[PDB]
């Protein structure tokens, strides 16, 4: 599939080698066209994954997130360059270059056949993302926010490097398709007990866990708008992909060994629902949307079940959009206000009708509405964690209410109500968001036209 | 270390006249090709420290580095393939030297192979 | 001091390790050694002042404590058995006292106390030579006597390097101390493979060598010796703040960065024979090092601190020496991660 | 109480003041030779009572 | 030396608790000395008197520690008659936890090791039970 | 000089639309503005979006579910006709299967 | 490591006092040269691992 | 004037070029895996009266 | 679509099992040179691990002016 990864290494030097002014129209028209060719991985065998060359292959539950991947990097740079517009010719094919690395090293993850190469492309993303949230954020904690970033997936993903390493001295290899035709049972010993911790705990942290959140809030706030959008878009669904091809190796373990993060994951996603009702902040309730959202993915892996793990690919898929396309418009007002505080800028609805729509348009995908992607994942798990238990339905309808709560909370705020009497310099939108919000949302409605290519490999 | 002392090594050798029997790497290989890629971006790096156009400041001295990097590259290459190779040869020698160490175990089919089963519910 | 009297105290160290390198016997290694510190004090003295003055005598006393240990070993190991060749060395006293020796002289914790202060009391480049060249000897000698060598002595003191390595580093604000600390962390990550695989250990000597000679180079490019004055040179010279941040990235140990391939290396050599816990405890304390080299970085390249207003003055002048070897040096040290498999040609 | 607090307290800002607290004890030394060859001397006395002991 | 963990390991776990809790607090008054001698030649006491203070009070702390999780281990294992149980060990160490966290007066110290000590002496006894290895020979 | 800086003046800011009414919001210079939006708005909603959109359910069948669909009809009819059982619960045959030869 | 440029050039700088019965001047054996010969003879092959065995 | 436009716009072929680069490598690489080619069980079939490889 | 874009599944089927052949050798292959390590290690008498002795070229085979030795 070098098809798709020999483009993105020349859209490096082309970005290098543009003019000064034309730096944005090549890096958009090239990665659209990269992506339109990467939408060609869609056509899947129900048998078996397509094996292109002995390092590279694609499945069912890889090509969605590819193609969501290359489709992200034109979104980002239409998003980026407008608080860019002051920087120099440098910086800014500097900012192309980082945006463009991460793409190439996401692609390059999804695919990787071996979970060495996987491991060292997964920990890979990590430097263009710190270096995107600690130089080009805004506020003085993109500091911290970066040193928790990195320091939160370094200490829980050191461990899975240990834990691979010796899986390939006992077994002998570390191919995905051998791993899975030679899997063996793990007997109950406090050795194969760390070992179930040390492969889960880094995806744990990447998705994040309920308890090893803390990381997330800081790291979308005090980013830049394309930092978030690849965070809460693609480099959330990390952990989920790993987690979903590490657990063949772990039965029978997972069984006895979920418990706690089963548990983890229902309560706190109660908890973080509930902590988006009373945010003062923009950015940091669509974190916290992010980390219930991704706590249902986890118990949706956890239970490991065929409906489950068509539900976990359809809201991951889902979830990344919906994130992505919230990031963008609290960063309009953003960039016409320039504050976070949520109740400083009311009543937009009288002022950018358009902007209220999509509003509207994303508040209703994030609340579930049918018959949205979004719906189709989260049912599907609730089904699946209903069969496990009858008794999750109670936390899983106390979520849905609550998210509703929330969603129609911020909506109400941000653009209902009257105008702030003081603020008069909101301008009327510019096409590039418009055309940006659109192109976050229709991908929503056509993947709800035909939802047989984003519900994984299990379908 | 396991192969710094074997019989008939010349100290200082770093190619011996065994490793002649081995296919040499092709011209085109994708090894090669990283090197020379090395050696363009140190050139540009080069370029870029003592504060001169970094693409095209000076061509001569990029030849020079991309084709230094490459005549490494080659032996290098070479040097590493015939380790592997020499490693490999001992293996097999040695298991086929020690039978009663590496002995041919039954081949069982699956019908006849009991395997617990795991439920998930 | 005059350029042919420097250049021919350089020449004795070299032949000194040289000697080290290349000689079977164990006198000839003692004397190796002594002409190495011979040759080695006047250096750290080139520039006179007291610090160098002190700096001197002490690595001066630690070195010269470290033979005195090295060849009552060799007597002692004489003493059981009437053989000169550097070999098993089979007396357990006899090679308590040389890995004790050897630790002195590498500067292994609970003995790294010289190190940090040699370092900040000497120049920038008297630093580079003592903490890239005069590791080879003693790592020879270690690697030839390794199987010798008990794994427990070996392994706490290379543990404890790692350990207090991070956590001195962590509190440094001079970048020579940051450099001897780092220096310190490492040398325990070469010594913890030294028992089990020693190509291991030439790999990470290689590796080392290679990212310390890239940073204190790019140190004397832009002379600064803290962290504020590190600060400025973003203002005059970015393209070195930027070559910095990325060769601190390989050094703290990320991935797809070179500085990696020597911790994963180990990390797999030891777990091949049933270390898992000493890894994993190696790999979060190289967090660390990880942390205080980011704060480096925050301080350096990734922030804008303010500046004075002479530097309107430097931004008319150019670097008159150019060191040749600069720009090779990083990119072995950043770009070199998928050529790993070529570690074999060090066996 | 969760967030903002507990959670922050016990994983991040309990290793933050562990690795200051041990980054402090190991990085005070006075620089006097005389203490940390004393320190050298127990250390010799320690090994060779600790470990080539038992063989 | 190791003759120390030979007399506290050739115990059977279960039994002869007086005898155990001996070896437990001998082992943990040598490992006070020891942090003490550190101390002393790293960091001068200024007197005599003093420096005989400071190597009292640690190797008293280090030996009650020892003591107590000795004592406490052996006791838990005895009357719930399961020995082979890394629960006793844990208990033995949060014990230890609270004696240091009293001997040095710090609630948060207190609560802190006995965690961390719980947990350190847990994965001790799972490491006796299934047979790792700190500083493994080398195999290969 | 009772401050700590030689700072600038935070600049106010720069609005698009005062110099361009009709501005797209891409660029200040108008004419790479509207090349920028044209080759967004025919590379994002004419290209990409419908040509892949309708590549996409065109795709062929390689899933085989027509394929399993037309498997299932022949063998239902096939067991039903011969009064044979419609599914059989045993997925392999017994007699290739060779258990254990006693459990005492 | 142990870069041996004395097997390479033959040039025995240090090999003729290492051991204790390789031609001493005058012929003058060491005390005990029948030992050491015998221990170095059948040492001498096999390698060090057999060597202690 | 095709010299302007050409010195201008040389970069917007970097991309397709690489596309085409990045098919031929594919192609080459399946080359390589031929191990099996008209070799499995499944599709193991006669040859037409003209061809010679069952794929390439 | 199929003619132009993609090929027939057996093409797939091939290239699959040529790649599991391959990487099943390539494991034997890894647990049998450990073993073989292993081995050699213990025991010794392999080529890899041979730890230098003193050469018997250096001994003095020559009357020692004195009759024993
Ligand atoms: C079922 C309806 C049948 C419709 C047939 C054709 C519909 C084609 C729609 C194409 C996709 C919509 C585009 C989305 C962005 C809107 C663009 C815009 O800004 O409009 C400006 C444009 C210009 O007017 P303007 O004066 O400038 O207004 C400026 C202000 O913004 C003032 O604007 P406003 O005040 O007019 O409000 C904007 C408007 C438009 O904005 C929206 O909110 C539209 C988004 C709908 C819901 C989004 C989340 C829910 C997920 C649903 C996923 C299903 C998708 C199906 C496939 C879609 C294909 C793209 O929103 C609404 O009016 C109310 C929204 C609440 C919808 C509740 C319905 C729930 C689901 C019902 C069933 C859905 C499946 C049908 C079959 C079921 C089984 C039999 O106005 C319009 O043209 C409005 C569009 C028509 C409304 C569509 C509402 C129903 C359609 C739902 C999906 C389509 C189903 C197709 C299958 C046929 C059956
Ligand atoms: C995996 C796939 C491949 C990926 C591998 C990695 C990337 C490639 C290898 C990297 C090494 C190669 C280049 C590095 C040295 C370049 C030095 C430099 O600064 O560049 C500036 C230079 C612009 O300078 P200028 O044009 O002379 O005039 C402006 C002045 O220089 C005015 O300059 P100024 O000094 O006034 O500007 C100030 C600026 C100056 O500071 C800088 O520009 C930063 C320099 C980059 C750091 C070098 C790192 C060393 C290599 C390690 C890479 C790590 C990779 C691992 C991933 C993690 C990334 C960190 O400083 C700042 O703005 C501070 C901001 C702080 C940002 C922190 C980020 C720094 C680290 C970023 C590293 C990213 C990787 C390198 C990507 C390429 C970057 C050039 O850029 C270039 O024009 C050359 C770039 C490369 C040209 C490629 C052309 C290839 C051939 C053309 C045709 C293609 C094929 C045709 C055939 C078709 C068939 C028919
Ligand atoms: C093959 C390799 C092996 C090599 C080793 C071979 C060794 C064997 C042969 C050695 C023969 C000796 C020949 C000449 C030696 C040269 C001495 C010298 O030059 O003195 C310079 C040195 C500096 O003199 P200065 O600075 O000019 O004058 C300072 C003022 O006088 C007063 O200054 P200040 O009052 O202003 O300052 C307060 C005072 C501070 O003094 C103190 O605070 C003393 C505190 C000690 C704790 C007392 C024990 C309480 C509990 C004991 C428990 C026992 C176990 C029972 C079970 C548990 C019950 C609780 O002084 C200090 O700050 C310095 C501390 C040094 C204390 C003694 C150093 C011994 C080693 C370091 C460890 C310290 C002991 C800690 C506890 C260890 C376990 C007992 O003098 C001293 O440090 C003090 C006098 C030393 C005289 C005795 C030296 C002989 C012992 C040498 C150690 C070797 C071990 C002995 C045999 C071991 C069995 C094998
Ligand atoms: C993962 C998801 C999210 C997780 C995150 C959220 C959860 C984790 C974080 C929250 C938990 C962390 C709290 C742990 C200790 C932190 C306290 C601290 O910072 O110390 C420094 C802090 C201040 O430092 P300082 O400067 O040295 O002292 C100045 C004070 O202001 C001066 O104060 P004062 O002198 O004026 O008065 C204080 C004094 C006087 O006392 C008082 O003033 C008030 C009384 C409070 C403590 C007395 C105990 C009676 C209350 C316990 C009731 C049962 C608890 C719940 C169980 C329900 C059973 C169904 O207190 C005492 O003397 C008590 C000494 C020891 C008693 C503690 C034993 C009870 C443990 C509970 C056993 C439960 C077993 C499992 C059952 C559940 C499973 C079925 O010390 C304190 O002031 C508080 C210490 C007492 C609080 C005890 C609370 C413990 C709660 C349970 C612990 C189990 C969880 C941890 C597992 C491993 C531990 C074994
Ligand atoms: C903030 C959130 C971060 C992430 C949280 C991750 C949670 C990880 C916790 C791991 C869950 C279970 C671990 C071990 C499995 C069983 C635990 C125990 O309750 O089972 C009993 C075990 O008895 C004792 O309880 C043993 C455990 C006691 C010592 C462990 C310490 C537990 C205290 C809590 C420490 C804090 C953990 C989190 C650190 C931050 C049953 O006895 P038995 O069936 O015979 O033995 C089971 C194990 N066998 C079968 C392999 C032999
Ligand atoms: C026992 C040894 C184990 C080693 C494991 C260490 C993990 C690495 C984490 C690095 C911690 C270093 C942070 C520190 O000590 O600095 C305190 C620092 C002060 O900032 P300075 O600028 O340096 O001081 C200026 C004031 N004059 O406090 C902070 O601000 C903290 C900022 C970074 C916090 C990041 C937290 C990440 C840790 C979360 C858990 C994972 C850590 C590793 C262990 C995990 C446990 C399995
Ligand atoms: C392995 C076993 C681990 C043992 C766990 C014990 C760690 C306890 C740390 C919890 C925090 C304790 C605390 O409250 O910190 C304060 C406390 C003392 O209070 P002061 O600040 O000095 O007050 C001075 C004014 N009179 O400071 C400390 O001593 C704790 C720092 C030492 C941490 C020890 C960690 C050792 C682990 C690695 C060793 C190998
Ligand atoms: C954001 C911070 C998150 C931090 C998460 C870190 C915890 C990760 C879980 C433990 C990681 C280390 C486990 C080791 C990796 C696998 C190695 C393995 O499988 O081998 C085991 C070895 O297992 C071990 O050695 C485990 C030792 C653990 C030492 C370090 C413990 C770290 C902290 C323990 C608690 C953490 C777990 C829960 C933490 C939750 C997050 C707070 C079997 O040994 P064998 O050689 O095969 O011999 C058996 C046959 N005779």
């Amino acid at each position: 599939m070098l098809k798709i990864i020999i483009p993105t290494t020349m859209l490096l030097p082309m970005t290098w080698m543009s003019k000064h002014n034309m730096i944005w129209i090549n890096a958009t028209v090239h990665s659209l066209l990269i992506s339109l060719i990467s939408l060609s991985l869609l056509n899947q065998l129900g048998e078996n994954s397509l094996n292109f060359s002995l390092t590279f292959f694609s499945d069912s539950l890889s090509a969605p997130l590819l193609v969501l991947t290359t489709w992200l990097l034109p979104l980002m740079l239409m998003a980026s360059q407008s608080h860019l517009s002051k920087e120099t010719t440098t910086r800014k094919k500097l900012y192309i270059t980082m945006l463009i690395l991460l793409q190439l090293f996401l692609i390059m993850t999804f695919t990787a056949t071996e979970l060495i190469l996987f491991y060292i492309l997964f920990e890979a993303t990590l430097v263009p993302t710190l270096i995107i949230i600690t130089r080009w954020g805004n506020q003085t904690e993109r500091l911290n926010a970066g040193l928790y970033f990195l320091f939160y997936t370094l200490a829980g993903s050191l461990p899975l490097l240990v834990a691979l390493v010796y899986i390939q001295n006992t077994t002998g290899s570390l191919n995905f398709l051998i791993i899975h035709y030679w899997s063996h049972p793990l007997s109950n010993s406090w050795s194969n007990i760390f070992m179930w911790l040390a492969c889960i705990m880094a995806f744990m942290v990447k998705m994040p866990l309920y308890g090893l959140h803390l990381w997330l809030p800081k790291a979308h706030v005090e980013a830049p708008i394309a930092g978030s959008m690849v965070l809460a878009a693609v480099l959330l669904k990390l952990g989920g992909y790993g987690m979903m091809r590490i657990t063949t190796i772990l039965n029978p373990l997972t069984n006895y060994m979920a418990y706690p993060f089963l548990m983890l994951s229902m309560w706190g996603m109660i908890m973080t629902s509930s902590i988006c009702l009373r945010q003062t902040d923009l950015k940091s309730l669509i974190a916290y949307s992010s980390v219930s959202h991704m706590a249902l993915v986890i118990v949706a892996i956890m239970i490991q079940t065929p409906w489950s793990f068509m539900g976990a690919t359809a809201l991951m898929i889902a979830h990344g959009l919906t994130s992505s396309m919230l990031f963008c418009l609290a960063n309009t007002n953003y960039e016409r206000v320039h504050s976070r505080t949520m109740i400083l800028a009311r009543g937009l609805q009288t002022l950018l009708p358009l902007m209220a729509t999509w509003w509207l348009v994303a508040s209703l995908t994030n609340l579930a509405l049918p018959p949205s992607i979004n719906l189709i994942g989260e049912l599907f798990i609730i089904t699946a964690s209903f069969s496990w238990s009858n008794i999750t339905i109670i936390l899983m309808g106390m979520n849905m209410m609550i998210t509703a709560l929330y969603s129609l909370y911020m909506l109400i705020t941000t653009q209902r109500g009257k105008y702030t009497h003081h603020i008069n310099n909101i301008k009327p939108s510019f096409t590039r968001e418009n055309a940006l919000m659109a192109l976050h949302i229709l991908p929503l409605l056509l993947l709800t036209l035909n939802p047989k290519m984003i519900l994984g490999p299990l379908y | 270390t396991m192969m710094s002392g074997r019989p008939g090594r010349v100290p200082l050798q770093f190619l011996p006249n065994e490793a002649r029997s081995l296919p040499p790497p092709k011209l085109t290989d994708p090894r090669l090709v990283y090197m020379g890629f090395l050696g363009y971006c140190s050139g540009l790096i080069d370029n870029a420290i003592r504060r001169r156009p970094v693409v095209s400041a000076g061509l001569h001295r990029q030849l020079l580095y991309v084709t230094s990097f490459v005549f490494f590259g080659y032996y290098l290459l070479k040097r590493q393939d015939y380790m592997y190779a020499l490693r490999d040869h001992d293996m097999f020698a040695y298991v086929k030297s020690h039978p009663e160490d590496f002995p041919e175990k039954d081949k069982k089919t699956y019908g006849e192979i009991l395997e617990e089963f795991h439920p998930v519910r | 001091m005059n350029p042919i009297i420097y250049t021919t105290l350089i020449m004795t160290v070299m032949s000194g390790t040289m000697l080290v390198m290349i000689s079977s016997h164990w006198l000839l290694i003692w004397i190796g050694f002594e002409m190495n510190l011979l040759a080695m004090i006047p250096v750290l003295m080139k520039n006179f002042n007291p610090r160098a003055t002190e700096a001197a005598t002490k690595y001066f006393l630690t070195q010269a404590t470290a033979s005195m240990m090295l060849m009552m070993a060799i007597i002692i190991n004489l003493l059981y058995s009437g053989q000169w060749t550097i070999t098993k060395m089979f007396n357990p006293v006899a090679m308590t006292m040389m890995t004790m020796a050897l630790a002195m002289k590498l500067g292994l914790s609970p003995f790294h106390f010289w190190v940090p202060e040699v370092t900040q009391g000497i120049s920038l480049q008297a630093g580079l030579l003592l903490l890239t060249w005069q590791k080879l000897a003693p790592l020879s000698v270690l690697c030839q006597i390794s199987q010798s060598i008990n794994p427990n002595l070996m392994l706490t003191m290379a543990m404890l390097s790692i350990l207090i390595g991070g956590w001195g580093g962590l509190n440094q604000t001079q970048l020579r101390k940051i450099m001897a600390y780092s220096s310190i962390a490492h040398m325990g990550w070469m010594t913890a493979v030294l028992p089990y695989n020693t190509t291991m250990t030439i790999l990470n000597l290689l590796i080392y060598i290679t990212m310390t000679l890239a940073m204190f180079m790019l140190l004397i490019h832009s002379s600064a010796t803290t962290t504020l004055s590190l600060s400025h040179t973003w203002n005059k010279m970015p393209v070195i703040t930027s070559l910095m941040m990325v060769t601190l990235l390989s050094m703290g140990g990320l991935p797809p960065l070179s500085g990696f391939m020597p911790k994963w290396m180990i990390i797999q050599e030891m777990t091949k024979n049933e270390s898992i816990i000493m890894p994993t405890l190696m790999a979060m304390t190289a967090l660390l090092n990880l942390y205080f080299y980011m704060r480096l970085a925050y301080s350096s390249s990734l922030t804008m601190f303010p500046s004075t207003n002479n530097m309107k003055m430097k931004w008319q002048f150019e670097h008159t020496k150019q060191m040749k070897l600069l720009p090779t040096m990083i990119v072995l040290s950043t770009l070199v991660l998928p050529m790993t498999p070529a570690l074999s040609s060090l066996n | 109480l969760l967030d903002l607090i507990w959670l922050e307290t016990i994983l991040p800002k309990t290793t933050s003041f562990i690795q200051m607290k041990m980054s402090i004890m190991v990085s005070n030394q006075k620089g006097l030779i005389k203490l940390y060859f004393l320190s050298f001397l127990i250390t010799i006395m320690i090994s060779m009572t600790l470990f080539n002991y038992h063989e | 030396a190791k003759t120390l963990l030979h007399k506290y390991s050739d115990i059977p776990e279960g039994t002869e608790c007086h005898r155990k809790a001996y070896a437990s607090t001998s082992i943990g008054g040598a490992t006070g000395l020891i942090v003490s001698a550190y101390s002393i030649a790293l960091k001068p006491p200024a007197s005599f008197l003093e420096g005989v203070a400071r190597t009292g009070r640690y190797t008293f702390t280090s030996a009650a520690i020892g003591a107590i999780f000795g004592l406490t281990s052996c006791i838990s294992a005895q009357v719930r008659e399961k020995p082979d149980d890394p629960l006793n060990y844990f208990i033995g160490g949060c014990a230890g936890g609270l004696t240091l966290g009293a001997r040095t007066r710090s609630y948060g110290i207190g609560a802190a090791a006995c965690a961390y000590m719980g947990l350190t002496a847990a994965l001790v006894k799972m490491g006796q039970l299934e047979g790792w290895q700190v500083f493994a020979e080398p195999k290969v | 000089p009772t401050i700590r800086l030689q700072e600038d003046p935070d600049p106010e800011d720069e609005n698009l639309y005062e110099k361009n009414p009709d501005s797209h919001g891409y660029d200040k210079d108008p004419i790479v503005d509207l090349w920028n939006m044209r080759v967004v708005f025919f590379f994002g909603f004419s290209i990409v979006l419908v040509l892949g959109s309708t590549f996409v359910a065109y795709l062929p069948d390689y899933r085989m579910q027509e394929w399993a669909r037309r498997e299932a009809e022949r063998l239902v009819k096939y067991r039903e006709a011969n009064g044979l059982p419609l599914m059989e619960s045993n997925c392999f045959d017994p007699n290739k299967i060779q258990l254990p030869e006693d459990e005492d | 490591p142990f870069f041996d440029v004395q097997k390479r050039l033959g040039l025995d700088l240090d090999r003729w006092m290492t051991i204790q019965s390789a031609e001493q001047p005058h012929k003058i054996p060491g005390r005990c040269h029948a030992f050491e010969k015998e221990w170095i003879e059948c040492a001498h092959g096999i390698g060090g691992i057999r060597a202690e065995k | 004037n095709v010299l302007q436009i050409v010195r201008d716009h040389w970069v917007h072929i970097l991309v397709p070029v690489g596309f085409v680069f990045g098919c031929y490598l594919d192609r080459r690489s399946d080359e390589k895996l031929t191990a099996f080619r008209n070799k499995s069980l499944l599709f193991k079939r006669e040859l037409r009266p003209n061809e010679e490889v069952t794929w390439k | 679509i199929a003619r132009t874009f993609y090929d027939g599944p057996e093409k797939n089927y091939e290239k699959t099992m040529a790649i599991l052949q391959i990487e099943a050798e390539k494991a034997e292959l890894r647990l049998k040179e450990l073993e073989v390590r292993r081995l050699m290690r213990a025991r010794g008498d392999g080529p890899w691990y041979q730890y230098p002795t003193i050469d018997k070229a250096l001994i003095d085979h020559s009357p020692k002016t004195t009759p024993d030795n």
